[PDB]
DNA sequence: AACACCCTTTCTGGATTTATTT
DNA sequence: GGTGTTGCTCCAGAAAGGGTGTT
RNA sequence: GUGAACGGUGGAGCAACACCGCGUGUUCCCCGCAUACGCGGGG
């Protein structure tokens, strides 16, 4: 059960990375000391060994979205568009342990050791959601392998086997953008005519006086508190290119494949990675291959009738008792 | 070294010389030492110093501006800005609804380099006449050209020495002409007046990279303009 | 000596709380230490708490704790052993860079236990093995279990000193992170790409993570000199009691 | 009957903390095949020793498979990988308000508990993997053809294999003793890399209740 | 929810980009030789993957207005035209910290690392304004997503190709002006598209967005206000794929308007004080 | 009537830093 | 024959005691 | 039974302004070099 999904981002993709990097007004990154330097947050990137016709198989940079992020996105969309309404319609509730185990895989519900029999392990691995993602105090193993997002790029020749030579991009696929923040109190003109403030024109003068006093004290000390002015930059991945996403299921039942396909159908109202306030991470699906067979049309997935019927049958009978027994035992 | 420029916006425009008198009056009662530092007074008396004035008032569209030359001049402005802002706010709050007073500051470095070609610098509202001998020299163009000539060169030398940097002593300046002639009064409603030149153009082989002041009556905001905005004007 | 909990009765003199139950039936392993709980052995049922975040490090599912891990789980033992080396003679500190130079280069010849904290307070004593040999050291650093060989550290230090001869300033051939978290942790710098030969670069590339973490402390501009750590046996003993 | 194993991977893999023995991977594959045959409700310890490898019998029992640990031929510089664990509190707030979640606590605690935020880092590597063992090639090749990932963190896509190759070599050519050996192992097999420690010489190497005194080399 | 807005400019649009660029008497930009160099200021820019050469994908420039400025413009027009008169009426003054919090997100530069209670999050995410734009001392997450302003150009086909197969322009859309401070601007009479999204919103929040969109046309987009750049008009507003725009305004989606009328009828300044307060 | 759950103090030592992503 | 301003902020700990409830 | 199995890098923030063009009409006070024959300059 190999599923390969092809996507296309309409807005920039921004997956922040740890580290302290700096940029100048020009494009030079991490300059030697002695120049004006501004904080910079880059995307996520990893080194891969890409074999070229030379055969040197040197190392090249590739911009990706981590597989943990994609796995969590799939889990959250399954839990929100499928499991949550079905469970709410029956009037069911979740304890904190069951909720934490289902939504994140935490083991704090029963932090001690929880033993489980072989029949018990099989009976949970047969369950659709509990079998897809494991965890909890049992620390069971799921049947899902979620790979990371790989752009269709010449630096990804090694990861992507073949068949992607056309519509392949080359060159830089990132850009650095700048942001600002302004103090709104300083923007108050002398014409004023603003009376929403409690003190009128006296509170604003007090704010300005505190700014001036802090600046004077700092200047005297030079020869902590932070204001509202700011100037910084971050790096994003350009919009319009297409990516490849692969998901693999290990000996799955029909209900589990149906649940995966339901999540894929209910996708495209979600976002990838971060940048929430700037509408980053938008995408559209342009192809889904099911074991090599194209099952994606303009309106949803056409095919897999057995999977959809099995998942529809399995949605009924979804009760909180199984979640409580997996969480606590 | 560097010269600090501080802008105070009261929502109205008041003249630099009038702003000087207003600041002297408002802070006359309290903190006399700070007023003396702003006004370049002698340490013991009220009479001002004869040397080059470090702190000189300037022109601003929405108020008045303060200029501080050198480390001492910058320090005086740094310690004086909050007090002046509070005084302005208190003065304008007593009468009327009340205005919001905003400030702004810059640190402009000073520089000068010698180049083998003439450069064009215009000066607005510069005072050139102080005595009868100057008036006699202004009568004939030949004897007045050299007078304005040396006045410009010596003003450059004095400001360079006061700020603490060395200037090349081989500069040759020249005077092209002036658009208008007008008088400057030290105090309002006083018969005494001082001759001045308006929109004068001077020509030096060197290039100047900061705020520079020439002529007489510098602390009243007369005859100083930024070369940087004039150098490669946008 | 054999288990990490032997230090409770060997290095320091401690006894059972006497409020514990006595084991009956066939034996089981201690959930923390991996020590068998035989017949007649005092033990405490496992109630770790909802703030216990080390379920993935538990050794078994018997839900029983021996009377020595009960002492190991106390707060004075949690913050007193933040960075220390445990030997039969006593407890010593490895907090400073010179102490780490003494430990990872020319270690004390005994069985001992090495733990280093990576946060405010952590459980580290009962999930780290003891080291029976001197040339293969098991060191626990937060959630990481490392292996350090003093010979490799000595060779790397000698290489770094050799390349720095004839230079008035010190330049590090490689970058090592004291927190072992940077993306470029263990990279070849531009300066190190010109004064290091191919085999030396390959030697630096192939090194265990623990040796990299130790070389982070030992390889900087001022080279620390080995000296023994301060003995903190009595301080810990009086804090516990 | 002496042969060598080489593995090609087209993806960076998690760098193993300890030795990754060939017999452990073979046992995992054999248990997977047994699960596919008999079902999910089987005892893995019944089938994990049914491997096509010879066993070295030390004096006084303590047997050990004739298989070595994998060695890495690095092709990339060493890099470090970061992952994060966090539980959302906005959806938790909405669910708690709607009664779907039964929580009586006031506020979340990021320092610990259900809503703890954790950050952890692990190194990754891309390399050629080679190992030596004594056994039948025909038996080994099928199991290895069943394998598609190597290393840890396999659920997020680390360590995809691209190919493998098994070939016979000479008796002196193949060293199989670069492995965790018993304390009483014949001194001929023990080299200078082997040092005394407490480690597992068989079975599931992560089970701390089975660790014994051993001579093992550092990866 | 997935509101799409189409706008037209009547004056040049200017959005200065940080950096240093040079021009030579309008002939060329950044020449390799240092001859006749003059300073130049560029408008904001965005690289987009596009189909050029009939079969290959390349990166090409596209002039945009950043989404941060559009989000700020939305916030300010909604705060001035709607929230401010309703608040100032019937009393209800705001404190200075609440004012700063409402205009710029946080009130100070340092956020406290403490979390917030579940009830506070639940009540704030339901507020008509605070739930839209998040922030505060504890960094609450809002439910409003503002994209950037894109011209409907043949370069942005991979971004918006399906919607607009026709009515797409082509060629340069930039002109360099000398006034000796030289900068480049986007030519007037152009059609742009603006996308805004909300997640799980109440009817009051959508009504407030529509109210802000009604009065936005009198504002300005980026530009230099002294040189009267940035004037624009609004047309073709589509809500969830349905056209709800007329010459006289929205005239559609009446439930949102009723809900926002009721919500802004009962707004109070207590929520602003509770949100802006820092429990450090 | 006792264990489940919540809130709120408290305790511990050292010291440097690179750069293959329009 | 231009230049100043902004030049980041938070955090990733469990034990121990005391006060409250379901039942 | 691959020292394996379980784990979201996240949330908030206007690059476009600032420095240029705009009022005074004739001998009054002080500071140095001199040493008064006058030069320089502060308001
Ligand atoms: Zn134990």
């Amino acid at each position: 059960m190999q599923i390969e999904v092809t996507v296309r981002n309409i807005t920039p993709i921004f997956s922040a990375a740890p580290g302290s990097n700096y940029i100048t007004i020009d494009g030079t990154i991490n300059p030697p000391p002695g120049v004006s330097r501004f904080p910079l947050v880059r995307t996520r990137m990893m080194y891969v060994a890409a074999d070229v016709g030379d055969g040197v198989i040197k190392s090249v940079p590739l911009q990706i979205v981590p597989g943990n992020t994609m796995r969590s996105l799939l889990r959250r969309t399954m839990l929100k568009h499928v499991i949550e309404p079905a469970l709410v319609e029956k009037g069911n509730k979740l304890s904190i342990g069951a909720y934490a185990t289902a939504y994140s895989g935490n083991a704090t519900g029963n932090p001690d050791g929880v033993p489980s029999s072989f029949d018990e392990i099989a009976t949970m691995r047969a369950h659709p959601f509990i079998g897809l993602f494991g965890g909890g105090p049992r620390m069971l193993e799921g049947r899902l392998m979620v790979d990371s997002l790989y752009p269709i790029h010449t630096n990804a020749e090694r990861i992507l086997g073949a068949g992607y030579e056309n519509e392949m991009m080359s060159g830089p696929i990132t850009q650095v953008v700048w942001a600002r923040r302004m103090d709104p109190i300083l923007n108050l003109g002398s014409s004023e005519d603003v009376e929403v403030i409690n003190g009128g024109a006296v509170a604003a003068n007090g704010w300005i006086q505190d700014l001036l006093a802090n600046s004077k004290a700092a200047a005297s000390k030079k020869k902590n508190g932070r204001g509202l002015k700011a100037f910084n930059a971050h790096e994003v991945v350009i919009p319009g290119l297409k990516w490849v996403w692969r998901i693999s299921l290990d000996r799955p039942t029909d209900a589990q494949v149906g649940l995966v396909l339901l999540a894929l159908n209910k996708m495209t109202n979600e976002r990838i990675a971060g940048g929430h306030s700037k509408d980053y991470g938008r995408f559209v699906i342009d192809g889904v291959s099911l074991n090599g067979e194209q099952v994606w049309s303009q309106s949803g997935i056409t095919g897999g009738e057995q999977y959809f019927d099995a998942v529809a049958e399995a949605i009924d009978g979804l009760s909180s008792k199984e979640f409580e027994q997996f969480a606590q035992s | 070294m560097f010269v600090k420029q501080v802008f105070f916006d009261l929502g109205a425009r008041i003249h630099a010389d009038e702003a000087r008198a207003l600041v002297a009056k408002l802070l006359d009662d309290t903190q006399p030492g700070l007023v003396s530092a702003l006004m370049n007074y002698m340490p013991a008396s009220k009479t001002s110093k004869t040397e080059f004035p470090l702190v000189q008032f300037s022109n601003f569209n929405q108020g008045f501006a303060l200029l501080g030359f050198g480390e001492v001049g910058a320090q005086i402005l740094s310690d004086a800005t909050p007090i002046i802002h509070d005084a302005m706010a208190k003065l304008f709050a007593s009468r009327g609804q009340g205005v919001v007073v905003q400030v702004s500051s810059r640190d402009v470095p000073l520089s000068c380099e010698k180049r083998p070609y003439g450069l064009q610098y215009t000066v607005a509202k510069m005072v050139v006449q102080k005595k009868h001998e100057h008036r006699e020299r202004l009568a004939n163009p030949e004897t007045g050209k050299v007078f304005l000539e040396g006045l410009f060169l010596r003003s450059l030398e004095r400001q360079a020495a006061a700020v603490g940097m060395v200037l090349p002593r081989d500069l040759v300046v020249s005077f092209k002409g002036a658009e208008r002639v007008s008088s400057v009064k030290l105090r309002p409603d006083s018969t005494l007046a001082h001759g001045s030149l308006r929109h004068a153009v001077f020509e030096v082989n060197a290039r100047l990279g900061g705020l520079w002041s020439v002529g007489f009556l510098l602390s009243k905001g007369f005859g100083h303009i930024n070369t940087d905005l004039q150098l490669g004007q946008g | 000596m054999r288990y990490p909990s032997d230090i409770v009765d060997q290095v320091l003199k401690a006894g059972p709380d006497k409020g514990l139950l006595t084991w009956e039936g066939v034996d089981a392993a201690c959930s923390h230490c991996s020590r068998p709980i035989q017949n007649g052995d005092l033990y405490s049922p496992s109630s770790v708490g909802a703030f216990f975040s080390d379920t993935r490090d538990l050794a078994s599912t018997s839900r029983s704790i021996c009377w020595r891990c009960v002492v190991l789980r106390k707060k004075p033992m949690l913050y007193g052993l933040s960075a220390a080396v445990v030997t039969q003679d006593g407890i010593y500190s490895i907090s400073k860079d010179v102490n780490k130079a003494w430990l990872f280069t020319t270690p004390p010849p005994a069985p001992f236990l090495v733990v280093h904290s990576s946060s405010t307070m952590q459980h580290l004593s009962w999930r780290t093995p003891v080291t029976l040999d001197n040339r293969r050291i098991h060191v626990r650093y937060g959630p990481n279990l490392f292996i350090v060989r003093p010979e490799v550290v000595r060779k790397a230090l000698s290489i770094a000193d050799r390349v720095n001869e004839g230079q008035k300033k010190w330049v590090t051939p490689v970058y090592f992170d004291r927190k072992a978290a940077a993306m470029g942790h263990g990279l070849i710098t531009r300066a190190g790409a010109e004064m290091l030969t191919q085999e030396e670069q390959e030697f630096f590339q192939s090194v265990t993570p623990g040796e990299r973490w130790a070389l982070s402390y030992l390889m900087h501009s001022k080279r620390p000199e080995p000296e023994v750590g301060e003995c903190i046996t009595e301080k810990v003993m009086t804090s516990l009691n | 009957v002496n042969l060598k194993v080489t593995i090609d991977l087209s993806n960076p893999m998690m760098e193993p903390g300890d030795l990754l023995h060939l017999d452990a991977l073979l046992g995992a594959l054999r248990v997977s095949r047994a699960r596919a045959e008999h079902g999910d409700a089987i005892n893995p310890r019944d089938y994990h020793y049914d491997l096509p490898l010879e066993r070295y019998q030390a004096p006084s029992g303590d047997w050990v498979f004739k298989a070595s640990a994998f060695k890495l031929k690095r092709q990339l510089p060493n890099q470090m990988w970061m992952q994060t664990g966090r539980l959302s509190i906005v959806e938790a707030a909405r669910h708690r308000q709607s009664g779907y979640l039964q929580l009586r606590a006031g506020k979340p605690n990021p320092a610990g508990g259900p809503f703890k935020t954790s950050i952890y880092h692990r190194p990754i590597v891309q390399a050629e993997l080679t190992a030596f063992c004594v056994g039948d090639q025909q038996g080994i090749e099928a199991l290895l053809s069943e394998c598609r990932q190597i290393g840890g963190k396999r659920g997020v896509g680390f360590g995809q294999v691209a190919g493998f190759k098994v070939e016979p070599v000479a008796e002196t050519d193949c060293p199989w003793s670069w492995r965790a050996l018993p304390a009483d192992a014949d001194p001929r097999l023990v080299t200078s890399e082997h040092a005394r420690c407490i480690a597992a010489i068989r079975g599931p190497y992560w089970d701390r209740t089975l660790h014994v005194e051993a001579l093992a080399p550092t990866p």
